[PDB]
């Protein structure tokens, strides 16, 4: 999106990946599978939930009666509180209509940035050790079992 | 040797709406609009409301006969009418400052009935039996509000009354009171006499005097005569005194009630069953945990700002693109 | 060999400001502001407005002899008033719940006026012929509106008057009169004899008594006198009664009109002419297509949210930055 | 901007590239030349083009008289009447405002991080075919005829 | 030999919260909400207020004997009232659209007060000394308001008065006056004689009819009678001309004031000191710079909107990330 | 951040640099110390500068009283004026608190994004001629006095 990672470089979604938001998917000599990167997922989970607390607490609302009623010889100030309840919902119809189109937006930016923080978290540490194919992955230049796929996931890759 | 970073995804088919494109599938979303409800009345932070049924607040106050299952009234956090809320005012009159009589009442704390004016006995030397209408008719049979009492000429001789009332009930006191307005100058002194007749209402915060309004004008559901309906709150302490040569329809049953904080009157045929709820609608109770409702532009709580929304779902998950 | 990538550019002078940049220059823009207008009163939705030019609506409803122009009125979707529109009651007094009728009458759907009590015979055996003033001057003349009747006591008797009317017109009525207040009650005699004389309007809606409220006051366009002008909707089959004894200014033309949704007045000097709207201005049409106006805080239609901005610019292209 | 690219190490706009937003300059033995990236560039404007609507379609309205009139004695509801109207235009004299300077800021951004995009996705092919003069530009290690500077603008660059 | 690129940092404990995460140390932050004052009653736009004092706006207007320190009120931007302004009508009566006076001379730019009708001869053949009661006491003795005259009956005969005042001040003057009511028609006239008195003020935007209202009342602060007061406001060249056969509570003094723009009442016990402001609350002074406010929901002047927010901390450096 | 720099790949702020908001940390065999990036400073001043006056400027007020004074037999307008209080004052209450929240967003996006924009503008000249360290340094392959650690903090480094 706006930091190229999903439906761009990594064009596509993991239906595999189970555990988490961002992940990984090694394939190596002794076998293959995904792991949810669980820092970077939590952390944007602890986010999102606290956007949407944010935008429900943040509404403030006190008892209150709409209606009115007022006699025949009232419509001047029926009128005026018909301009008030119209102009009200008028007004939070347009912000909230806006509000989520916008903060949608955002999040799934939000989204994106983290696979892109993610993967170039990666592609810090593997440096030359390693060869980018321009789909997300990268090809070892030489064997990493799964200790070195570990290395890697927890961010602790020898010598690069 | 390979390793990919990548992100997740799932059958989830909920989506959302951005500032840049519509309907963009989402692994997971929030609905921040609330538009259910479970279509009946409920308690307003627990406190059941008060039904009137056929009967409007008017003919609840007044006492039409036709509201006889509402003498017991008690509490209530908000009035509900029905659209068969036709029966109040049985006898033709304006209910005076009716609006914000139905705005005072919307809620009450305690509210007791009493008699203020005692029929047996308060107004001899008066005649308070013959004080009945076709237009307020009971079981076939001609009869006149409960809590008001039309007292009328005796033999042919209309002498001035007067009776006072102190509220040493301790709490607001809702008194309620006509004026009789005949059709002709010629009723004026069949019924009430003196052809001149005035009706005054004192009290240390009200002093309005009235003169019956003879006119000729169109019969309504029967009598061509008509009633305008007072009302005022009497405050502790206070007293207040009525005196009239005639017309007056005088208040019998008034009431002492605690008003804390105001609320309104919902109307609506929903049923009405035990539930509670920060919020109420005409079609039934919503939920205040959402910021927004589209279910309703009138309601009565605490509640979520009425929006002509029909979707407001928020992203949580990021955008939905599987296939293996 | 070389390959670059980059951005457009071009002649564009468009500048929009940002969070962190004043005055920004961009490729492309949209204004979101609307803040022109055609300098024209045009048709609210297709239904042309109501002209009063130099009268204002009491003299129009009223029938002051300078708005003769306007008794053929039919439809409209909101009324014009000029910086001309002075002529109104000619004869001095209160129009009593003028505002709210102004408002009420905003927009009418269909308004017809008919005869409701003709002044030819309708109040025999009292003088229907000399109703006239100076106030009220027609061309040099003495007259008086064109929709009332001014009775007065015929020889030296002013017997008590009855009438009434049933709308049968299968449409909302507007019935106006008046009440005339001598200011002597010396006169309150030469003119209506009855020294005690009353004037009551009844309807199985109304029922307000008037009495003459004789009092020394300054003369304002002639006349010492004063002249209260009433009105109300007779709701279809409804009947209105009159009765008096002196006073009564009577109806003689009243309205059968067709009222749908409310509208408003406007109030300016700008040509009526042909054209169409959605939402309209005092100084003019205003276009309903961008999501605010700054063209005038008073609008009738569905209009822009009015604005105190001068500018409301958003980008569509990207910042301009050309040179070779 | 946020990105980088606009006024930043691409410091210039093409008034030579007149069919598109974005777009690739080149120039080799045969001859040069501007071209729209026409897909990100349709995308931008699609974007772009429904954000416009957004604010547009999402002010709801209803016929109204916002006019009041009313007599001496009603000095107290008319100033009612007056914070109201005053209060309403004080709402939408902010939001309209801010609702510009944010998005105004969001769409120069949005255009930034779609260049900054197209950069990387050619600065992802060349790899070492190419060096990077940090001016937008990438001068190949070797000959890129018109088929070779086609396939790099519709991402089909080969062996690289 | 190395080089690094890196972000400020300090001692700072400033925090602001962000729509990810709560409290968040920053650099740098500026402050959006004020939420402090000067605990003073200032200027508003440099001309200070009313105070009152022990007085409520009617006692002030009135001339109740217990505001005699305001009989010299002069400009005024806004008025002030006290937990302790509850002398006003210290004779009972109801203060006829009172609210509304106090809206409309929330702000005044010249204000005089005049005789109007002087007290000595301008009632001959007309009590004028004995207008005097119990509940408006001035130091142990009986007194009355100082802007009115309570005008009785003279010897056994109450005689026709008739009075006129054109406004020739250049400016509105504001005419108070009252209709006293006894309590029996029997005081009625051993006071004003005449057992039919009326009170008629006349203007040329004016004309309402008195007449008095006997009734059996509750006696208040002593009296069982009651005054009811009126006012007007009669434009330049009007001329208001006041008759009556008893109960008329004429004006002694008027007003002659030049209102512009109109402002408020606040009632508040902080002290009034000298110093200025463009937004003024019962607290105190506020400041004007900022976008909100969370000092109180009641202000006059140009006021920073009103937020039940505590915090509206706004971050301006980035996030404190310190230590070595 | 949302740009990774911030909390992020440079996990510290410099307590020792007092000169500015972004900047260099220099080592070689002639001395050390901080200097803050004036250009990128100024510039992010400016804006923040902008944005605050903005929120404030944009603000628009009118004189008014807000309090009303209605008689017992007025409640229903008097709630009326209450409907208006609370409701505009439940609308300035979401904003402030949101458009704070929102706000605050962007500016500590917008510094992380100047951060990564100044590390990359070095990370741009420096090339092969230093390895990087993924801590925001640098390690010259070769030798850098004052004159060179001067060229490139005025971006002005020679052959790399
Ligand atoms: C006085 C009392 O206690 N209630 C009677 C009322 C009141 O007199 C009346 O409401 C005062 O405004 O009237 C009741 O109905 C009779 C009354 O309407 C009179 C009209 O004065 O007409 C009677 O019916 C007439 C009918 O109109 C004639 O055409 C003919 O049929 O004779 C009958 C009998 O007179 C009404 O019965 C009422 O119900 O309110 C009777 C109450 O007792
Ligand atoms: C009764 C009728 O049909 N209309 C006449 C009205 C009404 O009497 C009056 O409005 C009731 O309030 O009065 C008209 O004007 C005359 C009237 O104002 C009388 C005052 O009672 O004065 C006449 O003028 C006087 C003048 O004031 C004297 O100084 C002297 O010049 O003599 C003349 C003649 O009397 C008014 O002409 C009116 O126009 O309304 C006359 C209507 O016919
Ligand atoms: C008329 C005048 O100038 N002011 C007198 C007023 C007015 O008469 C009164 O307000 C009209 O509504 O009355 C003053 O007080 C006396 C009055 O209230 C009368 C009642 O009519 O009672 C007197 O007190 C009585 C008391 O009630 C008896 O129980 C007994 O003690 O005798 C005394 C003396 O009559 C009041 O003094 C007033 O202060 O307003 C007197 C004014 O002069
Ligand atoms: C109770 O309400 C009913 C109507 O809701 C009143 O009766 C009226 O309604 C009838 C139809 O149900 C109509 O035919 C009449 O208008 C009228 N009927 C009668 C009784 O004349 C009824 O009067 C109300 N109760 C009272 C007496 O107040
Ligand atoms: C029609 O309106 C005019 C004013 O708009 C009325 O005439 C008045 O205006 C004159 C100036 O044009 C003034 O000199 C007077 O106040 C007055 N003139 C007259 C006729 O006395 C005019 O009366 C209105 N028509 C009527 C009779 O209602
Ligand atoms: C001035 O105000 C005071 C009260 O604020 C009036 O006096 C009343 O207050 C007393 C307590 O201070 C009570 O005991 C009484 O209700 C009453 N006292 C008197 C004087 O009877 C006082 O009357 C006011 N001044 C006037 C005359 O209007
Ligand atoms: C969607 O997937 C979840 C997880 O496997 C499962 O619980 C649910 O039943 C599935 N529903 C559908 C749409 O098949
Ligand atoms: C999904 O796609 C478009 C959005 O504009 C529309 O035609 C359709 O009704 C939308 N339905 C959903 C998923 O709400
Ligand atoms: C701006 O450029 C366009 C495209 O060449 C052209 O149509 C237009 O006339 C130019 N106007 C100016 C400002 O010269
Ligand atoms: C452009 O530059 C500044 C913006 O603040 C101002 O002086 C000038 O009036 C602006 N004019 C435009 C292009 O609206
Ligand atoms: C914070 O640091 C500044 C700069 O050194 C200094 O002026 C101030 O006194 C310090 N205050 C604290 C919290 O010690
Ligand atoms: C700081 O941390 C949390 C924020 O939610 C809270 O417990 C505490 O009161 C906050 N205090 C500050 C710095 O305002």
């Amino acid at each position: 999106g706006l930091f190229g990672a999903m439906a761009g470089f990594i064009e596509g979604g993991w239906t595999g990946m189970i555990d988490g938001w961002y992940g990984y998917h090694h394939q190596n000599e002794q076998g293959s599978g995904y792991a949810a990167d669980q820092k970077s997922t939590q952390n944007a989970i602890d986010g999102i939930t606290n956007k949407v607390n944010s935008i429900i607490e943040k509404m403030n609302t006190q008892f209150t009666a709409v209606g009115k009623e007022f006699n025949n010889l009232e419509r001047r100030i029926e009128n005026l509180n018909k301009k008030v309840d119209d102009g009200f919902l008028d007004v939070w119809t347009y912000n909230a209509e806006l509000l989520v189109l916008l903060e949608n937006e955002r999040t799934l930016d939000f989204h994106d940035s983290n696979v892109r923080n993610l993967y170039e978290k990666v592609k810090s540490q593997l440096r030359n050790n390693a060869k980018e194919i321009g789909n997300g992955c990268f090809e070892f230049y030489h064997k990493c079992d799964d200790e070195c796929m570990e290395s890697v996931k927890n961010g602790t890759y020898d010598y690069p | 040797d390979t390793i990919c970073i990548g992100y997740h995804a799932n059958n989830s088919t909920d989506t959302v709406d951005t500032v840049l494109e519509k309907n963009v599938t989402v692994t997971h979303s929030v609905n921040l609009l609330e538009d259910n409800h479970n279509g009946k009345l409920c308690k307003l932070n627990g406190i059941a409301p008060l039904q009137l049924g056929k009967c409007n607040v008017a003919g609840w106050l007044l006492g039409n006969p036709e509201c006889d299952l509402l003498l017991t009234a008690n509490s209530w956090s908000y009035i509900i009418e029905t659209s068969n809320s036709e029966n109040g005012t049985c006898y033709p009159g304006e209910f005076i400052d009716y609006e914000e009589l139905r705005e005072q009442l919307s809620s009450v704390s305690s509210f007791e009935r009493f008699e203020i004016f005692p029929k047996a006995s308060s107004w001899p030397n008066h005649e308070t039996t013959k004080g009945v209408t076709a237009a307020c008719s009971y079981f076939g049979a001609s009869s006149f509000y409960r809590n008001l009492l039309w007292i009328t000429k005796k033999g042919t001789s209309y002498p001035k009354l007067s009776k006072s009332y102190t509220n040493n009930k301790g709490k607001e006191v809702l008194v309620l009171w006509g004026v009789h307005h005949p059709p002709t100058t010629s009723e004026q002194q069949t019924l009430y006499q003196n052809t001149d007749a005035y009706v005054s209402v004192g009290s240390s915060k009200y002093n309005r005097r009235f003169t019956p309004e003879i006119a000729a004008r169109p019969k309504v559901r029967g009598q061509a005569g008509r009633m305008n309906y007072y009302w005022t709150l009497l405050d502790q302490g206070d007293t207040i005194t009525f005196e009239a040569t005639g017309n007056l329809i005088a208040p019998w049953y008034a009431f002492a009630l605690n008003k804390g904080s105001d609320s309104g009157i919902i109307t609506s045929d929903a049923p009405v069953h035990n539930c509670d709820t920060k919020c109420q609608t005409p079609h039934g109770a919503i939920n205040s945990t959402l910021p927004f409702q589209n279910v309703h532009p009138i309601t009565i709580g605490e509640c979520p700002k009425y929006v002509k929304s029909t979707k407001l779902r928020m992203a949580t998950g990021l955008r939905n693109i599987p296939s293996i």
